[PDB]
């Protein structure tokens, strides 16, 4: 029987079957309240995000997401499927327990496992040691990993990701005299961001280029036929990841959190981390980000240090794809919590079996 | 003395000399056990290497990395290293003699039809393969060709897909059916992308000022060279 893989994000649910090369269900992690989930809620209520900055904070709404995933999207009977779930770095112990209790007591799954998202990405890249930069819709993490285990004392978190870049692009386009209010319009700005934005290798040089010619300008045709043009907006928007002061956040950019994370780790593994930076998550998809990160880390690191940024082309779904691969291997499923073990031990079993 | 394992789908299969690593595949080199088959003394630094072919996809990589974790799980003194095709460490290069050959065992993941919708660039040649039959519209083929001024040929039509900008380049010696098919391909790509792209049809020798600079950047910047 085929295991299920559900990768629950702040912004999007990614769900499907172990053994597929991509999730078959991708939909917004939204609930509107008696229940509208996903695109059905974002067109119809008060909408709540059950997952905030990667951690589940609304358990009634999360149950409903999982319900919608099982019965409406995947159309499966959850009692017939072992289920791999993912969790954020630094997930509180009580959260993993509640996740385990809901899977067994509400949905009656035969077996389950909870994996750290970044760890699934690192395996998908062919590594057991390395440091993942995971940047999605709600949160960005640096997660150093040594032989398959995240090093929790060295994890760094930045509460800035794709939704904030979308909001910033919406702000600056609105100041230029465009307006985005409709469902369409907020989704139009996100589409502009994903199609036209990129990370400058040198921000000051790119600003100068944009000030002195039109060579960086791009047009975008709206659904009515009207055309939008943007120039330095294309790279100012994701520049926020390296300078969070662009949106009024006093905090380190992702190159500094990478370096800081590496520096919290044992000096003995640092050379391995520098050479094994793996990017994952939709917000790492910008053209130029890998090269910019390489340049920024090189400036921070010792001059002898070998630096490498691994940015697989499928990395927007690396977490889910890692889950789908591992949930397919017998040796991995032997590690899962069985319905019998849960009844015999309760939700606290998750700490012994899943790390 | 070392044991070398080839990822084949969700399997690990042992191979013997001569070692010819396929560049689309992943090998696990087990240097953790003494001659008889017993775990090596931690003093003797038991190691497991995961060799990643440059063209290997995530399933081959994940199966190989999980297999090394399983060897480490049974003997934690093991140190795991990942080696990348063409940049192997001097030490790994000391313990296995191997060459690298062109070739790819497909991974075990089943293909699902989902568009990742991420910035990707491509150049297509649009050509009718038999003009002796009096039609340039009935034998049209669309082939990807390298993104480069070098691929442009006067005799055919080329569609340059720069994701948000799409160019239809008309060779000065190309045929009418190739122009129709070229424009139809651009229209299909524009339609798939909710019409947000800008689409231009340009003639050979009359290219807009930005055109050849744009073709160079697409080749340099193409996030998925294939
Ligand atoms: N090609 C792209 N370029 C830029 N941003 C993108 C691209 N594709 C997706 N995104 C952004 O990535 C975000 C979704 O990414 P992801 O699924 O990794 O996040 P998530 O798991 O929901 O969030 P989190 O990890 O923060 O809880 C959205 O903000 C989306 O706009
Ligand atoms: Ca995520
Ligand atoms: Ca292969
Ligand atoms: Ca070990
Ligand atoms: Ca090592
Ligand atoms: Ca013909
Ligand atoms: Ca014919
Ligand atoms: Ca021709
Ligand atoms: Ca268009
Ligand atoms: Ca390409």
């Amino acid at each position: 029987t085929t295991a299920l893989v559900c990768d629950n994000g702040s912004g999007l649910v990614k769900a499907g079957f172990a053994g597929d090369d991509a999730p078959r269900a991708v939909f917004p992690s939204i609930v509107g309240r008696d229940s509208y989930v996903g695109d059905e809620a974002q067109s119809k209520l008060t909408l709540k995000y059950p997952i905030e900055h990667g951690i589940i904070t609304n358990w009634d709404d999360m149950e409903k997401i999982w319900h919608h995933t099982f019965y409406n999207e995947l159309r499966v009977a959850p009692e017939e499927h072992p289920t791999l779930l993912t969790e954020a770095p630094l997930n509180p112990k009580a959260n993993r327990e509640k996740m385990t209790q809901i899977m067994f007591e509400t949905f009656n799954v035969p077996a389950m496992y909870v994996a750290i998202q970044a760890v699934l990405s690192l395996y998908a890249s062919g590594r057991t040691t390395g440091i993942v930069l995971d940047s999605g819709d709600g949160v960005t993490h640096n997660v150093p990993i040594y032989e398959g285990y995240a090093l929790p004392h060295a994890i760094m978190r930045l509460d800035l990701a794709g939704r904030d870049l979308t909001d910033y692009l919406m702000k600056i386009l609105t100041e230029r005299g465009y307006s985005f209010v409709t469902t369409a319009e907020r989704e139009i700005v996100r589409d502009i961001k994903e199609k036209l934005c990129y990370v400058a290798l040198d921000f000051e040089n790119e600003m100068a280029t944009a000030a002195s010619s039109s060579s960086l300008e791009k047009s975008y045709e709206l659904p009515d036929g009207q055309v939008i043009t943007i120039g330095n907006e294309r790279f100012r928007c994701p520049e926020t990841l390296f300078q969070p002061s662009f949106i009024g956040m006093e905090s380190a950019g992702i190159h500094e959190t990478t370096y800081n994370s590496i520096m919290k780790c044992d000096i003995d593994i640092r050379k391995d981390l520098y050479a094994n930076n793996v990017m994952s998550g939709g917000t790492t998809m910008y053209p130029g980000i890998a090269d910019r990160m390489q340049k920024e880390i090189t400036a921070l690191a010792p001059s002898t240090m070998k630096i490498k940024i691994i940015a697989p082309p499928e990395r927007k779904y690396s977490v889910w794809i890692g889950g789908s691969i591992l949930a397919s291997l017998s040796t991995f499923q032997q590690m899962w919590i069985t319905k019998q073990e849960y009844d015999e031990a309760g939700p606290s079993i998750v700490h012994r079996k899943c790390f | 003395m070392v044991k070398v394992l080839h990822v084949q789908g969700k399997k690990l299969k042992e191979v013997q000399s001569p070692y010819n690593f396929l560049n689309g595949d992943v090998y696990v080199i087990d240097d953790s056990k003494k001659p008889d088959g017993s775990d090596k003394d931690p003093v003797d630094s038991p190691k497991v290497y995961i060799w990643l072919g440059s063209k290997a996809y995530a399933d081959d990589r994940g199966v190989g990395a999980w297999a090394a974790k399983m060897l480490d799980k049974e003997n934690q003194a093991i140190d795991i290293d990942t080696e990348v095709e063409g940049k192997e460490s001097a030490e790994f290069k000391t313990i296995v003699d191997f060459s690298v050959v062109e070739g790819d065992t497909p991974g075990f993941l089943k293909h699902v039809e989902v568009n990742f919708q991420d910035v990707d660039y491509e150049m297509y040649r649009v050509y009718d393969t038999d003009l002796s039959d009096g039609s340039s519209s009935d034998d049209i083929e669309i082939d990807p060709v390298p993104l480069s001024k070098n691929s442009l040929k006067s005799e055919d039509v080329f569609v340059i897909d720069g994701w948000n900008d799409i160019y239809v380049w008309i060779g000065s010696k190309s045929q009418v059916g190739e122009k129709a098919a070229g424009n139809r391909l651009a229209r299909k790509l524009d339609t798939e992308r909710k019409r947000t792209p800008m689409v231009y049809t340009v003639n050979e020798g009359l290219e807009p000022n930005g055109f050849f600079e744009f073709l160079e950047k697409l080749e340099q910047e193409d996030p998925k060279k294939q």
